[PDB]
């Protein structure tokens, strides 16, 4: 699949 | 951000996973709402119960 993880503050 | 799943959570937090369903819909989700292990979603096409 197509991943990603989003990074906040 | 809140993605689309039936039972989705808004985490918020530091860094969170998302995996892409490869199924149809193209629509992201959170590895946990949509219960994805991440060895499967790295691993093989993700594709949701709704594309299923
Ligand atoms: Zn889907
Ligand atoms: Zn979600």
């Amino acid at each position: 699949a197509r991943t990603k993880q989003t990074a906040r503050k | 951000s809140v993605c689309a799943a039936q039972n989705c959570q808004r985490p918020c937090k530091d860094k969170v996973d998302w995996v892409q369903c490869d199924g149809g819909c193209d629509e992201w989700f959170h590895q946990v709402c949509v219960g994805v292990s991440p060895e499967m979603a790295e691993n093989e096409d993700y594709i949701c119960i709704n594309c299923a």
